RNA sequence: UCGGAGUACAAAAAACCCUCCGAGUGAUUUUAAUCUAGACAAACCAGUCAAAAUAACCAUAACAUCACUUAUUGAUCCAAAAUUUUGAUCAACGGAACAAGUUACCCUAGGGAUAACAGCGCAAUCCUGUUCUAGAGUUCCUAUCGACAAUAGGGUUUACGACCU
RNA sequence: GCCUAACGAGCCUGGUGAUAGCUGGUUGUCCGAGAAAGAAUUUUAGUUCAACCUUAAAAAUACCCCAAAAACCCUAAAUUCCA
């Protein structure tokens, strides 16, 4: 949850990206 | 272009002084439909320094942000949610420098 | 590509009949289905065609 | 109704406009004034 | 929208000066509150309204006394700025079985145990 | 419904909550899902057992069904095999 | 609104730009180790095994137990690295690694690894069917010294008690033989304990063999305190848990309150605390050797429970709760016509009044 | 005029029972759309995504590891791409027992 | 009529002739059963999950899968089959078994709940001033104007709202 | 158009106390509690449910509710559940 401390514990998509001169 | 209060729209250097630049700088900042100053390095943080002084040495123990902080006499009814950051020194678009 | 609705009897010899859809480009329809009144596994053969 | 943000500065409650008079601005005074002071 | 307030927690944290400007002790805290309602309920929220009438403050000018707890002390945050809340003292102590029929609360909030003997 | 006939003056009740309903005793109303027997190809096994299940009536359309419905109709049957003999009577009601 | 986490977050030790710099792992069973061993750690938010019961986390468990053996680390090692190169310097050894047609001595391994590391998997075992918990509630020990008990139940046909094993009551009914290594100037207790099975006492263990002031190996010779009791485990409540418990003693202890008369058939008097006991005689007897089994009844218990306990049989069964149903309803909405029949006391037609 | 269709009821997907909420066999414990909360212990998982309790207890969430079954590839190539120091982490939800699984009573003495 | 995203930022719900995507089904085989605890959702009707137990397949799964999978759908009655099922752009999608246009020849009961005139609110539009000078004015912003912009006011026009009738 | 001073079809009588979701009216005193709208509907000038409310009766928990707990790219006022 947002307010929880512990928000922000599953964020995966940061650590793998998946969407020169 | 949306534009908020205490954003720069042009920024101008050079060989040159502040007085012909506020100058010629002046009649833009009027001709903006916000108002709008023609300022400098120095004289933004001239401004800055004095409005902290201000709210420092302010001598009515009664400010704004206390209030709303505390809810004070149920004031929070008839004021906002964004109330509590804006500090009563944004009404709306319109934005007062000397409201500490 | 329109289907079709068939009405298939089991041939385990109790009468049981169930529907099912297949399309129209297809040949008479015949699959393993569960007959409840032996409890088991029994050929379906398409029977009658009803809905289209 | 008016919007949250507009052009003719969308006059307050009344119990806004005291606490903004009652939280104006007040500042410093000094005793004796220093200019013409030694 | 107009929702209910968290009080941040700086609010409530006294300055050393606070306890000589209101007369409080900086080592002990006092024991009762002796809380009075001064305004409305009306054109009060009704989590206020109804926080009132749970602390028997429904009505207005009459003393009542409460413990110092914090279980007590959420509600009377929450009703703060319609109560008016002091100190409730006791220069001849708790008063006992035989002087319950003589006492009185003075409006400067010590509950005197003898009240006009004889 | 007629709440007083035009013959004996009696009141008269409606056909159609006695074609598809019942009664028990005790007060319920038992009733078939509506819908039990359309487009079973097109339902799931869940759904269609769902829909093949008895169900009851809540409180208002049970007082609605008696308002239309008789006292012949409230009357203790005793049938020969009645299926819902045992279901005639409520027990263990704690109110 | 916003809170400042308790702690360090899980990911925020590697740098979340320049990922491609960054080496990654390719192997699923490489993240599952990874993952295996982070799921372990004591972390500061909410996790499965606290509330799953991790049993209060790390424990300090009291040891009163023999001190481990004496051993030169560095001698060991090059020994070990002897043999091991001695092994691997031979070719048939590697022909037959290489064909996949290899033999183990399973005797032999089973003999070293008793030798030196069975204790501990022992202990652990115990630990694992609750007997330290049972027995002594606050203290653990390392059964440092092998106690092989062995029952015989034909003319050539032994059934060995391991630890956790499952015994039949008919193969227990006779006294078994108990071997253990020890030198001709020591004294030992051993003691069969059923830790599971008091009818009366939940708390409490009964006694079946008791045999003080052994000399060295020779058990036999050694005074018994309480006659052997064959294992009965009521017929309801099956698997109970018989522990043989040996105790090494330096001075000959001598007691008058714990000797039980020559029948011991009485259940009252077969009454046993193994905590009480050690703190009776813990100066001298300090706990080497441990040997438990699993039991379940049987058709030979009935006749023990009636020739010589003098009782009636006890039959017990594992009974469920009842299944939970809901507060009745004047007006069942939408529920099916089994709806009354979860109320019903008994599937019979009552008539009140006819 | 060109915007049509944008009226639908909302499904009332969400939470049912929150932590500490003493629940019995087959109660829904939250609804969902997307995988928002894991099942665990004694929780399963229905068809339509949704977490039922299978015994009697106290529902509890917590914070886990995550490790995917390997045959769901897309989940095995997102561990895959991993970086060497990441472990995943998922919020499930956990019913703990209550009652004891039965009681051992006597019958009669024969 | 049904679904997804925003409005509706964090349990649920939440409207507009608000802004965008979609559905009225296809392909394939694993052709996906009975009975029953306890629950979600819900005015009602409907919609959803589901432990244990049963017969057939590994003697270790069966929730049919995919197309954003969420929507791919219709109640009674009544008609037809072979007794087990089927039948509606009933799409005005809780659906009357089957019915248009016109009335300035009109009538009746009401409505300022609702339009045309007027009034009223606003000032999009209209009308007045000032601030700003690049440009015209031969040179020269302001003699006369003055684009791009700023700000204040009036309630003459059209419109907007539907507050009194 | 005219058909006995009102004719898009005369007048009288009877059906007839026609029928109106529409307008108007609805007659003594005092006291108690007391409601501003979610869904269907040829339905939005109306009804039928739900939620509120009244009158009686059974019970036991009812609001306020600190921790802890409620998602993944960023996200405020604050919500849900709880001693
Ligand atoms: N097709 C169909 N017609 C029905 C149904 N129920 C009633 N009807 C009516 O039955 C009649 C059938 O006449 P048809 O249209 O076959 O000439 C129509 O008046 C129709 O409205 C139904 O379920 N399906
Ligand atoms: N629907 C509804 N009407 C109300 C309510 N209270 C008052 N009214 C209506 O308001 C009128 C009287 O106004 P009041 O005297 O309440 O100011 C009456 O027409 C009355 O029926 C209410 O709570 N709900
Ligand atoms: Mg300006
Ligand atoms: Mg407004
Ligand atoms: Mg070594
Ligand atoms: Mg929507
Ligand atoms: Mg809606
Ligand atoms: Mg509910
Ligand atoms: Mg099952
Ligand atoms: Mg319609
Ligand atoms: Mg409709
Ligand atoms: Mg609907
Ligand atoms: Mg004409
Ligand atoms: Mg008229
Ligand atoms: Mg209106
Ligand atoms: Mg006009
Ligand atoms: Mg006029
Ligand atoms: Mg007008
Ligand atoms: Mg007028
Ligand atoms: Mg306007
Ligand atoms: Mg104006
Ligand atoms: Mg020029
Ligand atoms: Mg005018
Ligand atoms: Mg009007
Ligand atoms: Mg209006
Ligand atoms: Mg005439
Ligand atoms: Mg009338
Ligand atoms: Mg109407
Ligand atoms: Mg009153
Ligand atoms: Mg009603
Ligand atoms: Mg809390
Ligand atoms: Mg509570």
């Amino acid at each position: 949850y947002r307010s929880k401390p512990t928000h922000g514990i599953g964020r995966y998509k940061h650590l793998v990206k998946a969407q020169v001169r | 272009t949306p534009v908020k209060a205490g954003r720069l729209i042009v920024e101008m250097g050079g060989r040159c002084e502040f007085k012909e630049v506020q100058g010629f700088l002046d009649l833009v900042a009027h001709k903006l439909p916000f108002p709008a100053k023609a300022v400098s390095r120095e004289t933004l943080e001239k401004m800055r320094k004095d409005q902290e002084e201000r709210e420092r040495n302010n001598q009515n123990p009664w400010t704004f942000e206390r209030i709303a902080t505390a809810n004070m006499l149920g004031i929070r009814k008839v004021l906002s949610p964004y109330d509590l950051t804006h500090k009563g020194r944004y009404w709306g678009k319109f934005y007062t420098p000397e409201r500490v | 590509s329109k289907t079709i609705l068939v009405k298939m009897m089991s041939q385990a010899g109790t009468g049981f009949s169930f529907n099912t859809k297949r399309s129209r480009l297809r040949e008479k329809l015949t699959l393993l289905h569960y007959d409840p009144v032996v409890k088991k596994k029994v050929l379906f053969v398409e029977q009658k065609k009803i809905r289209s | 109704g008016s919007k949250a943000v507009t052009r003719h500065r969308r006059v307050m409650h009344f119990e806004r406009q005291k606490l903004m008079a009652v939280t104006e601005y007040i500042p410093p005074k000094p005793t004796i004034n220093p200019r013409c002071l030694p | 929208k107009f929702t209910r307030s968290r009080i941040p927690d700086k609010v409530f944290q006294p300055s050393p000066e606070d306890h000589e400007k209101y007369g409080g002790d900086p080592q002990y805290p006092h024991k009762l509150h002796i809380v009075t309602r001064i305004k409305s309920t009306k054109r009060r929220p009704y989590w206020e309204k109804d926080i009132i009438k749970m602390l028997g403050l429904e009505k207005a000018h009459t003393p009542q006394v409460h413990k110092n707890i914090p279980s007590v002390n959420a509600k009377l945050k929450v009703v703060k700025h319609l109560i008016r809340i002091k100190p409730l003292k006791l220069p001849q102590g708790l008063p006992t079985e035989e002087d319950m029929a003589n006492t009185c609360l003075k409006s400067n909030g010590e509950l005197v145990v003898r009240w006009l003997l004889n | 419904v007629t709440y007083f006939s035009s013959r004996k003056g009696k009141r008269k009740t409606v056909k159609a909550v006695i074609y598809r309903f019942l009664r028990l005793h005790s007060g319920l109303w038992l009733r078939r899902k509506a819908g039990y027997k359309k487009k079973l190809w097109k339902k799931t096994a869940a759904r269609k057992r769902r829909l093949r299940e008895f169900v009851f009536c809540n409180k208002t359309q049970s007082k609605l069904l008696d308002k239309m419905t008789t006292s012949f109709w409230k009357r203790r049957n005793w049938y020969a095999d009645d299926p819902y003999q045992k279901y005639q009577d409520r027990t263990n009601l704690k109110v | 609104r916003r809170a400042a986490p308790l702690g360090p977050m899980p990911n925020e030790d590697i740098d979340v730009s320049d990922l491609e710099r960054l080496k990654k792992y390719r192997s699923f069973d490489r993240y599952r180790r990874r993952a295996e061993q982070e799921a372990r750690k004591p972390h500061w938010w909410r996790t499965y095994r606290e509330h799953f019961g991790e049993e209060s986390g790390p424990k300090d468990r009291v040891d009163i137990g023999l001190p481990p053996p004496k051993v030169s680390r560095t001698q060991q090692l090059l020994e070990r690295k002897q043999a091991l190169r001695e092994l691997r310097a031979n070719v048939e050894e590697e022909r037959a690694a290489r064909l996949q047609t290899a033999r183990i001595p399973l005797e032999a391994v089973r003999a070293e690894w008793e030798r030196t590391c069975g204790p501990y998997h022992k202990q652990r075992l115990a630990e694992y069917c609750g007997l330290y918990r049972d027995l002594f509630h606050g203290a653990t020990f390392v059964p440092r010294v092998p106690l092989h008990v062995a029952y015989a139940v034909g003319e050539d046909d032994l059934m060995p008690v391991y630890h956790g094993n499952e015994v039949t009551p008919t193969e227990a009914a006779q006294a078994p033989e108990v071997t253990y290594e020890a030198d001709e100037g020591s004294l030992w207790t051993l003691l069969l304990t059923n830790l599971d099975g008091h009818l009366l006492e939940p708390d409490a263990e009964y006694v079946h063999w008791l045999v003080t002031n052994i000399p060295g190996n020779r058990v036999t010779e050694g005074q018994e305190t309480c006659p052997y009791l064959p294992p009965f485990p009521a017929r309801g409540s099956g698997f109970h848990r018989f522990a043989f418990l040996l105790f090494k003693q330096d001075k000959r202890i001598d007691f008058s309150g714990d000797t039980r008369p020559s029948p011991c058939y009485q259940l009252a008097q077969r009454t046993f605390h193994t905590f009480d006991f050690y703190k009776k005689h813990q100066d001298a007897m300090t706990p080497a050797g441990l040997a438990f089994f699993q039991c379940r009844w049987d058709d030979s218990v009935t006749r023990v429970f009636h020739q010589l306990l003098d009782m009636r049989e006890p039959v017990f069964e594992f009974v469920r709760p009842p299944p939970y149903h809901p507060k009745q309803k004047r007006f069942p909405h939408r529920q099916p016509l089994r709806y009354l029949d979860r109320y019903r006391d008994s599937h019979e037609p009552t008539y009140g009044i006819y | 005029s060109k915007n049509l269709g944008g009226k639908s009821p909302g499904k009332r997907f969400g939470i049912k029972k929150m932590e500490g909420h003493y629940v019995h066999a087959g109660n829904i414990l939250a609804t969902q759309r997307h995988f928002r909360w894991h099942p665990g212990a004694h929780v399963g998982l229905g068809k339509n995504k949704c977490l039922y309790a299978l015994e009697e207890g106290v529902v509890r969430y917590t914070k886990e590891v995550y490790v995917p079954n390997p045959s769901n590839s897309e989940a095995v190539d997102l561990v895959t791409r991993l970086p060497q120091g990441a472990v995943l982490y998922k919020t499930f939800v956990h019913v703990v027992p209550a009652k004891p699984e039965g009681t051992f009573k006597l019958v009669a003495m024969l």
